[PDB]
RNA sequence: GCGGCCCCCUGGACGAAGACUGACGCUCAGGUGCGAAAGCGUGGGGAGCAAACAGGAUUAGAUACCCUGGUAGUCCACGCCGUAAACGAUGUCGACUUGGAGGUUGUGCCCUUGAGGCGUGGCUUCCGGAGCUAACGCGUUAAGUCGACCGCCUGGGGAGUA
């Protein structure tokens, strides 16, 4: 149905007060853009999303990480009971993600799309699953999740959804 | 001087998917009427009008099907040069039959499924693709 | 299931004030096995360095191809720089039978028995790149279809 | 410009020593410009107007 | 929602063909916008831009030619969203991650700035810096609370800032812009056939986009 | 000539709205009198006839000076029936050929072309023309 | 290829309205014609310029560049030659396909209220879009999209030579 519009005859009399003969009539072949899909969400977005959080992940810099007891963290300005929260299993993760075999790269990559998920998907909560290594994934992780400005905290993952060999993890998102 | 206006026609039609064309107007013929049938009947084009009456001028509303233009490659296979007329078992497929090819046949301006189906071989006029 | 390859590494040149420095030049398709192909150019310094930002170029940058059930659909010619390039379905004639750097596109692609025959340039940089061009615009019975009414 | 016997109107088109002057000068599509010249020269014939400002 | 009062089209110089469903097209010389199709391609693009605006989504406003500013920062500010007065950087979408660290260089700065050392140590040095934070302050102005790469992109001229609707295209982002006669309808998803260098042409025209994005049920 | 408003005044430049498609900029050398200063303020409708046109409303500042016959410099352009059209700095001037035309000795063509310095004495700001003296051949014909 | 002005004889093009013929058209191997300059033949002419040539310099040398002279030639009539980077290095004819700024030559309409406004043809210049192209670039005067007919190409040299 043709949209609420001043009259035809008003556009008739704002023809009459354009000065001059004042009309154009050229006539040409018009073109229109299909209109974009509701559910939206491309594949290049999403590539884009992953490689704009992995982009974060740096093998250079090192975040100061608590040595002592499980591996925990708590981004600053975020309430310190959160970490306590996720150790306690308060959170239940909707997102798992399983990094064990993975390369660094890879696994960067697949961090990077997991955060950018929980963020499209509101998803406050996830379990990442990096295995158990030395100098490995197990490592070098933690340290790339302190890095990201999304994560507000992670704790190691209680025994229910894989221990020692996993990390909850809390994601800032937009509610 | 004009010695081909089949593929003259064939020439306003891909010059006007190229440009994004509205519609093609031309001079007429009944040449010209039986083939813009055939398109309009397998779904190349979306209408045809001859108008006119001492001069008739043929006009092809264009299909495009989304910013894409539907009528992919037109060629014109038996030019005056060198003309092309194939059997009913030598009668080509285009695009391994997604694609019609306009064939003149003895009983009418038919396609190759339908003169294929009929029984019958012709002169091969145009390839669409 | 990301399933990828290399085709063709080169050493180029660059000649500076001091003598010449050399680089080197990577070129790879990757492509998941069912449709989905993307190449990837990339060039660095040293080899794995080149075929890393090859690889990393072309899981972005990937394409859809309307397969059919194991193969192509009609015979489809694509062309780019000197580089004519010909592929026929070949409905189950078997077996991958096209040029190199063409075998690899066609093979990461998840086509498994159509015929080829690159003319023209085999530049493998060229070669792809006009068999993309090609399974691009290759077009299936359901789009054919949707395209002119029935 | 069409007539060539008034020259003070070719005396306007035409420089202090006999020279015509270009029209990128004094306007005067190239037509006219044509006419001019060619009247200015059948006027130097007869001696209406110089050929040079040192006869 | 109001009758486009006082534009009706401008640009007799360097018309683009492209814009010829969009003119009426006759007086001196200058070319006349047909303000019968900007008014449904304009409620088309309040509708659109609702829709995402609704969703919880970040508009970015795109203001970088005179006065656009600060009519941008009224009209973008106004809402809670993000714009661009000044030149737009080339690449804060496309490369938004190396933009990200110039965001974060402006936030410690300002964050030393107003509370911390800035009387420590030098006076050139701090008269350096600070004038880092008029520099960075004006070109990553109202995107610096951003923290994502944004769900729309409404450009008030489509040639002039061409970059960031090349940048948009790129990324999947909706362009919405007012066009004028000299530009083109590039990738720009919801056109608007207006004109792009009247003060009071943008002030009503943002006036009813800022109205629009929060614009609240209640 | 256009009826315009005055909205943003930055130094050295005055912004006026008309209604075309760019609001028009004036120089405040327009706006500004014999003491050196302005006399104009934002939300005042002023008018504005379009620097090859701020001298339209430039030439009131000449009038001091044509009040004690000041010489300036012009060039003929125009000629008809007797009267003579000069561009004094923009002002048409009439000079009527009653010494220009009489009783040719020789060939009277230095006029057409001729670029000199003319004086004025009475000046007509109701006809918008300055009419050139008489006297003053003694002085623009051989200076 | 054609440059003072005038006369005589003469070819073509373009535009405006109308009338007439009625496909009479397009291309073209062999064939025929025209074809810069230099050159050749016969007869004139010969101011300037100038191959050859001579002298002076320069130079290691200088059969050159530079200087001073200077003959054929350049000019006319008639005949020959038959070629050029004879080049938009782009055969001819026709059709279709976004634009902008000019130039030049017609014609129609509107207050011609001026050195205007709106169109509609012919030829031409510059820039550019899609498209094409190895790229460079071409780009409604195509190197785009087609059709008709012709000419020509098939590694460099030897050789366009014997």
């Amino acid at each position: 149905k043709k949209k609420t519009t001043l009259s035809e005859e008003d556009q008739a009399l704002f023809r009459q007060l354009m000065a001059g003969t004042r009309k154009i009539k050229q006539d040409t072949i018009v073109h229109r853009p299909q209109r974009k899909k509701i559910s939206e969400v491309p594949v290049k977005r999403l590539i884009q999303e992953q490689a704009d959080a992995s982009h974060y992940f740096s093998d250079e810099f090192q975040p100061l990480l608590n040595t002592e007891g499980p591996v925990k963290y708590v981004r600053p300005d975020v309430s310190h009971f959160e970490a306590k929260k996720l150790r306690r299993g308060d959170y239940s993760p909707e997102l798992f993600l399983a990094l064990a075999g993975l390369t660094q790269l890879q696994a960067k990559q697949e961090l990077g799309a997991l955060i950018a998920a929980c963020r499209r998907e509101h998803v406050f909560c996830a379990c990442v699953m990096h295995g158990h290594g030395k100098h490995i994934l197990k490592q070098q992780t933690p340290l790339w999740l302190a890095q990201h400005p999304h994560v507000m905290a992670f704790h190691q993952a209680p025994k229910e959804y894989g221990g020692d060999a996993a990390l909850l993890v809390l994601i800032e998102v937009e509610e | 001087s004009m010695q081909d206006p089949i593929a003259d026609m064939l020439t306003r039609i891909r010059n006007g998917q190229a440009a994004n064309k509205a519609a093609v107007t031309m001079p007429s013929s009944k040449l010209k009427v039986a083939i813009a049938n055939v398109l309009k009947e397998e779904g190349f084009i979306e209408d045809f009008k001859v108008e006119g009456d001492t001069k008739p001028e043929l006009e092809l509303t264009l299909k495009y099907f989304q910013g894409k233009a539907v009528v992919e490659s037109i060629q014109r296979v038996s030019r005056p040069g060198l003309r092309i007329y194939k059997r009913k078992d030598e009668l080509p497929k285009v695009m391994a039959g997604l694609g019609i090819a306009v064939v003149s046949t003895s009983k009418g301006v038919m396609t190759d499924r339908a003169a294929r189906q009929a029984g019958l071989g012709g002169e091969i006029i145009c390839y669409v693709a | 299931e990301l399933q990828e390859k290399l085709i063709a590494v080169n050493r180029v040149s660059k000649t500076v004030k001091g003598g010449r420095i050399f680089s080197f030049t990577a070129l790879t398709v990757v492509g998941d096995g069912n449709g989905r192909v993307g190449f990837g150019y990339g060039k660095a310094r040293e080899v794995p360095a080149a075929i890393q930002k090859a690889m990393e170029k072309a899981r972005r940058n990937m394409i859809n191809v309307a397969l059919n059930n194991g193969t192509l659909q009609h015979p489809v010619k694509g062309v780019h720089t000197g580089s004519r390039v010909f592929m026929q379905p070949a409905s189950e004639g078997t077996g991958i039978i096209a040029g190199g750097a063409m075998r690899a596109v066609l093979e990461v692609a998840g086509v498994h028995n159509v015929l080829a025959k690159a003319y023209g340039s085999t530049n493998p940089i060229n070669v792809v790149r006009a068999t993309i061009d090609g399974l691009e615009n290759m077009n299936s019975p359901e789009m054919v279809a949707a395209k002119r009414g029935k | 410009e069409i007539d060539y016997k008034d020259i003070a109107t070719l005396k306007n088109y035409i420089t202090e020593s006999g020279k015509i002057v270009p029209s990128r000068i004094t306007g005067t599509r190239a037509k006219y410009q044509r006419q001019l010249a060619r009247a200015i020269k059948r006027a130097r014939y007869l001696s209406l107007l110089p050929y040079t400002d040192r006869h | 929602m109001l009758k486009a009062g006082v534009h009706f089209g401008h640009q007799t110089r360097y018309w683009n063909p492209k814009m010829k469903p969009f003119i009426f097209g006759a007086r001196n010389k200058v070319h006349i916008i047909n303000l019968e199709k900007t008014v449904p391609m304009f409620n088309e693009a309040l509708a659109e831009l609702n829709k995402i605006a609704s969703r919880k989504g970040k508009i970015l406003f795109v203001g970088t030619k005179r006065a656009a500013s600060e009519a941008v920062k009224d009209a973008a500010l106004s809402c809670d969203q993000f714009f661009v007065n000044h030149r737009w950087l080339g690449g804060m979408l496309t490369n938004w991650k190396t933009v990200r660290q110039s965001i974060k260089r402006l936030k410690d700065l300002e964050t030393q700035s107003q509370d911390g050392t800035f009387d420590k140590l030098t006076k050139k040095e701090a008269l350096m810096r600070t004038r880092e934070l008029e520099k960075l302050e004006n070109s990553l102005g109202g995107i610096k609370d951003m923290g994502g790469l944004p769900d729309a992109l409404f450009v008030i001229d489509a040639d002039h800032e061409h970059i960031a609707i090349k940048e948009a295209n790129n990324l999947g982002i909706p362009v919405f812009a007012i066009v004028d006669t000299n530009s083109d309808p590039d990738g720009v998803d919801f056109v608007i056939p207006g004109n792009d260098d009247a003060i009071r042409a943008v002030t009503l025209y943002l006036g009813a986009v800022a109205a629009t994005v929060r614009e609240g049920r209640s | 000539i256009v009826r315009g408003v005055v909205v943003a005044i930055d130094k050295d430049v005055v912004l006026v709205d008309a209604g075309l498609k760019s609001e028009s900029a004036i120089p405040a050398e327009q706006f500004k009198n014999a003491q050196g200063e302005l006399e104009i303020q934002v939300g005042d409708e002023v008018d504005v006839a379009l620097e090859k046109a701020k001298r339209h409303e430039a030439w009131i500042t000449l009038e001091k000076a044509y009040e004690d016959a000041e010489t300036v410099t012009g060039v003929i352009n125009g000629k008809v029936k007797g009267g003579f059209t000069v561009e004094l700095n923009g002002i048409r001037a009439f000079l009527p050929g009653s010494l220009v035309d009489v009783r040719p000795v020789r060939d009277t063509l230095h006029l057409e072309g001729k670029e000199l310095e003319f004086k004025v004495i009475k000046l007509d700001q109701k006809r918008n023309n300055v009419v050139v003296s008489r006297r003053a051949v003694i002085e623009s014909e051989n200076s």
